[PDB]
RNA sequence: GGUGAAAUUCUUGGAUUUAUUGAAGACUAACUACUGCGAAAGCAUUUGCCAAGGACGUUUUCAUUAAUCAAGAACGAAAGUUAGGGGAUCGAAGAUGAUCAGAUACCGUCGUAGUCUUAACCAUAAACUAUGCCGACUAGGGAUCGGGUGGUGUUUUUUUAAUGACCCACUCGGCACCUUACGAGAAAUCAAAGUCUUUGGGUUCUGGGGGGAGUAUGGUCGCAAGGCUGAAACUUAAAGGAAUUG
RNA sequence: AAAAUG
């Protein structure tokens, strides 16, 4: 039967969506279907913010951040637990945690 | 059995006549020899230093500046403007979802001879009372804004030399002029001249270089 | 456009088609405007320009060739030059330049 | 077997049949 | 009051490069890697190997005359990972406490404008 | 006769004597009779005009290009062929160009070329379809046709001659240092077999 | 009546030289024997002389062109890029 | 370097790494969305030109010109074919390193055709919403895209105003969504898959247990690969759909 | 990392 009411993707009124490559295994997946996660991680968290601040030549440096949009295919996202198998009723919940 | 740092000498990078600070740091090169001139090994080096370090103010922490060595003058490498680029962290922080990213780029010649490509970026923004959550432009606003920015950049270049273009870039007056000329199209929060790329240099003009 | 005015002139006004009748109308001074196709030979175009200068007749340069000018004047044959003798109820003689 | 590979095997066999029928006359 | 170099930590997976250069980058000072500091062929990217490489690099930088470093850290970039390897942060911390002063940390990972189709095929690496 | 490309008879005035000088150019595609051809340093960038290589911008398509200034045309003369201006070096004035063979050549910036592509292109796309048509093609070029295979000869006639089967017998790739009578086959071949992949290595 | 199903102009060659070669030759023979529009007098009276020569029966003007077409795509592209370079150089 | 671990491989002829350049082809990140356009396939850098299109607005125009459609046409992803150009990347085949019991598989390194383009062929996809098209009606709700109307509206300056952006209210058209389903359905689920034994708005196509079989044959299209059309003998009590508990 | 058959 049909598992997901719309589909396992987000494509209504389109027909075709250009694919992206999974960051983990490089599988081709349509962009609307791929699981997309943003990473805003500090350039140095590393249990090392204070060490880099002390070593810094600038007072109040405000070290920058790395921004990375990760695209995961379904299999890789499930395996790496970015996304988990949910119950039939819990699947109908698009709110992030 | 070399230890090549015994045959190396240090030189001081004197970047500007205009930035705020002549001293940016030091660079090392092999001592001049018979068939290998240290002045020839230098004079093509590009150093990328932060505009915050060039100006003394952390309000220029983005906008890295490229400085190309033109002459070696008695243990002093006199450089000149070679290009400007935003930092990757600043660019990524500015680029956000639920808004329109507008980019323009022009290839313009400075008043004397310098060919440059200017890349300006801007982002649509919500109004103070806006309830809508994305504030997208209608791509005709985007075309008009791009045309306005292209005209602004092409007239801000072609009316100044490279030195005056750098002195205009430092206070970011071009961003304010773009904001003033586009505020009647779309709010356009994060206006920036994100990059200047040097494409073709004039004849050397050591006299023009000798302003520092 | 030029085509609607030309069609109106053909429908209501008076005209001559072709180089010989155009030159005759120019020399008798009953030509109000001459339309010269883009592909007219340059010597003939220069002679028409000289005739129109002598007769104080306006010259409009049709962007199409003789085929296009014939189509614009509504004929199934090539027309290298048109001469407007009377505009009829058409504003071609004033809606130029 | 898989339907796709069954169709592929059938196509290969059809090519063989066409070839033998062509060789005959 | 300090002599500035550039750290140039290339933290890929399978390796970490700690490559201190001059301000220009043409002249290099004490490029040391994790594979130089471990002999196991699988811990080349390890944080311990990166820390050892950064400590050696900073020692040679202080012996040469480099006191501070502007930090430029990159992943493989291009189309391969885009994520810094496990050794980059460890190398940066080792440089931070090896007496070197730190300035202007930046991520310089090469990012395309959707060029150069990624390796692996359309079904990707199947493990 | 013997040329794929048509020729243009361009008549100029003699600047030093009252007379006409007819010149035989290789017609570029688009050149017509009654057209004015302009030749010189100050001639405009128009098809059929003869311009120095330095006076044309990057990407210009020229033909009948001089190898040295004044040689009156050496390169890109066969039908459909052309030279691409790919760069200039004003100091030590030179022009970098792409030849029809794909080679990159540095030529003096004073060397002249004809703007456009040599007329008669696409000629070799039509199969000759007939030994008679090949016969008539080479009847007005030279006695190089038909060609007997050396493997079909006797040993006295060719290195490939002889044997109880028609076969080469030794490697047909012949050294550049071979002498006359030995250079039959693939002279100084860097490689053999079907070309697979991309050519023009770096 | 349509006299041949597919060979057309190449029916002169009978069954010789192969179907693929006959089609390749047919395309270019049709191209080379077609009448073309004159860009000077506006008539469809341009026919090939020898290869690369295209003469209008009316107005007697002859132009250099392709071996089997009045204008090859390469020559059209060359004309367009030459116009572009000339306009850029003049402005 | 690569991997889970390795090895193939490159490397003191200086590999990898760093800087400065140049060339080539491809692609168009981030912005990018339960967002837009298109008949569908599809379409994402700027600018110019060329024609085209929906919706909206209309106290314009014609006046039934329409809906759906055997036959017939146009387009039709990818792969593949032909012939030029191009050939950076990845990469059917192929070669190799490993793993293995074997591993001409997964994994690693290369690498031909291909990938790109022009001129033509091919006409097929889980070409999918597995839901023909046109029309009417039957719940509740909030968003959003395009157009329009209004406001004692907010913000922006040009000198009155004004558009621009935003807010509020409505409206037409659209991609959708949420709740509940009176109703439907075997159920999953469905605002259509409802208005069906209280069975008829119009119309096109298709199916009739599972195999044999989309096979054989014939025809037709195609350069070929193949496309379209398409049985029978024989065999069989199940195959299948949805859901439940293990 | 490997894990086939009843
Ligand atoms: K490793
Ligand atoms: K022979
Ligand atoms: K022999
Ligand atoms: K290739
Ligand atoms: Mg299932
Ligand atoms: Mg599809
Ligand atoms: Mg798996
Ligand atoms: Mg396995
Ligand atoms: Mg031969
Ligand atoms: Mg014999
Ligand atoms: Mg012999
Ligand atoms: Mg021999
Ligand atoms: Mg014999
Ligand atoms: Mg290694
Ligand atoms: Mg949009
Ligand atoms: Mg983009
Ligand atoms: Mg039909
Ligand atoms: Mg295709
Ligand atoms: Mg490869
Ligand atoms: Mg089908
Ligand atoms: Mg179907
Ligand atoms: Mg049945
Ligand atoms: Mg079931
Ligand atoms: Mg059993
Ligand atoms: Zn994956
Ligand atoms: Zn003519």
């Amino acid at each position: 039967p049909k598992k997901r009411a719309s589909n396992g993707r987000n494509k209504k009124g389109r027909g075709h969506v250009k694919p992206v490559r999974c960051v983990n295994c490089s599988k081709s997946i349509p962009k609307d279907k791929a699981i997309k996660r943003m990473a805003i991680r500090n350039i140095v968290e590393a249990a090392a913010v204070r060490d880099l601040s002390e070593a810094s030549v600038y007072p109040e440096y405000a070290l920058p951040k790395t921004y990375n949009k990760l695209h995961y295919c379904v299999s890789c996202a499930i395996h790496a637990r970015i996304v988990r198998v949910r119950s039939r009723e819990d699947r109908k919940n698009r709110a992030p945690p | 059995v070399v230890d090549p740092f015994t045959r190396k000498e240090w030189f001081d990078i004197k970047a500007p006549s205009t930035f705020e600070n002549r001293n940016v740091g030091k660079t090392l090169v092999n001592k001049s020899t018979g068939l290998k001139s240290a002045s020839d090994a230098l004079k093509g080096r590009v150093v990328e230093v932060c505009l915050a370090d060039l100006q003394g103010s952390e309000d220029h922490s983005f906008r890295k500046i490229k400085l190309r060595v033109d002459e070696v003058q008695g243990k002093n490498l006199l450089t000149n403007f070679h290009g400007m680029d935003f930092t990757t962290d600043k660019l990524r922080s500015m680029v956000r979802k639920w808004q329109t990213l507008i980019e323009a780029n022009v290839t313009v010649k400075t008043s004397d001879d310098y060919v440059l490509r200017i890349f300006a970026i801007a982002f649509t923004r919500k109004q103070a009372n806006q309830v809508k959550r994305h504030s997208y432009a209608q791509s005709s606003h985007i075309r008009a804004i791009r045309k306005v920015i292209s005209e602004i950049l092409t007239k801000e270049v072609q009316g100044s030399t490279l030195a005056q273009l750098t002195s205009k870039l430092i206070p970011e007056v071009i961003n304010k002029e773009i904001e003033n000329a586009t505020k009647d199209i779309f709010p356009l929060q994060n206006i920036h001249v994100r990059k200047v790329k040097l494409l073709k240099q004039p004849k050397f003009d050591v006299g023009a270089l000798m302003a520092l | 456009s030029i085509n609607q005015k030309l069609a109106l002139v053909i429908k209501s006004g008076k005209y001559t088609l072709g180089y010989k009748s155009t030159v005759k109308s120019l020399r008798q001074g009953k030509s109000k405007l001459i339309i010269i196709a883009a592909n007219t030979p340059v010597l003939r175009k220069s002679e028409l320009e000289y005739y129109a200068m002598l007769s104080k007749t306006k010259v409009y340069y049709f962007q199409g060739g003789n085929n296009e000018l014939g189509t614009a004047v509504g004929k199934l044959f090539r027309v290298g030059v048109v001469s407007i003798l009377e505009a009829g109820d058409s504003d071609i003689l004033t809606t130029l330049a | 077997m898989r339907a796709k590979w069954r169709k592929k095997r059938t196509r290969r066999l059809k090519r063989k049949r066409r070839k033998v029928r062509a060789r005959s006359k | 009051s300090q002599v500035f170099g550039v750290a140039r930590i290339y933290a890929s997976f399978n390796d970490t490069f700690v490559h201190v250069t001059d301000l220009s980058g043409k002249e290099t000072i004490a490029r040391v890697t994790g594979g130089m500091k471990v002999k196991a062929d699988r811990d080349e990217s390890s944080p311990y190997a990166a820390m050892l490489a950064a400590q050696d690099v900073a020692a040679k930088c202080k012996e040469v005359g480099i006191t501070a470093v502007h930090v430029k850290i990159r992943a493989t970039g291009g189309t391969r990972t885009k994520t810094p390897g496990p050794g980059g942060q460890a190398a940066l911390r080792a440089l931070a406490r090896s007496g070197l002063r730190i300035g202007r940390i930046e991520d310089v990972t090469p990012v395309p404008s959707d060029s150069t189709r990624k390796k692996g095929g359309r079904r990707g690496r199947r493990l | 006769s013997g040329r794929g490309a048509p020729l243009a008879k361009v008549v100029f005035r003699d600047p030093y004597k009252y007379r006409l000088r007819e010149e035989i150019f290789i017609a570029n595609e688009g050149v017509h009779t009654g057209q004015f051809i302009y030749a010189g340093k100050k001639a405009s960038l128009n098809v059929g005009n003869v311009l120095p290589l330095g006076s044309v911008p990057e990407g210009t398509i020229v033909s009948n290009v001089e190898e040295k200034p004044g040689d009156r045309g050496a390169l890109a003369r066969a039908s459909g062929n052309y030279v691409i201006i790919i760069g200039h070096n004003p100091d030590e004035n030179k022009t970098r160009v792409r030849l029809p063979s794909g080679a990159k050549k540095v030529i003096s910036s004073d060397a002249r070329g004809v703007i456009g592509v040599i007329a008669g292109g696409g000629r070799v796309d039509k199969p000759l379809l007939k030994a008679g048509r090949a016969f008539h093609k080479y009847r007005l070029k030279r006695n190089s046709w038909p060609k007997t295979r050396g493997v079909a000869m006797n040993p006295v006639d060719h290195p490939h001659g002889g044997g109880n089967h028609q076969h080469i017998g030794k490697a047909s790739t012949i050294s550049r240092g071979a002498v006359s009578g030995q250079k039959a086959g693939l002279i100084a071949a860097r490689r053999t077999g079907l070309l697979r992949g991309s050519q023009k290595t770096q | 009546a349509k006299r041949t199903k597919k060979v057309g102009i190449t029916g002169k060659y009978g069954v010789r030289y192969g179907s693929s070669l006959r089609r390749q030759v047919k395309k270019l023979e049709i191209q080379q024997h077609a009448r073309y529009d004159c860009s000077f007098c506006g008539k469809k009276t341009v026919k090939r002389g020898a290869a690369g020569i295209w003469t209008c029966s009316c107005c007697k003007k002859t132009v250099a062109g392709g071996a089997y077409t009045v204008s090859t795509a390469a020559a059209a592209t060359v004309r367009s890029t030459i116009r572009r370079l000339r306009e850029m150089v003049e402005a």
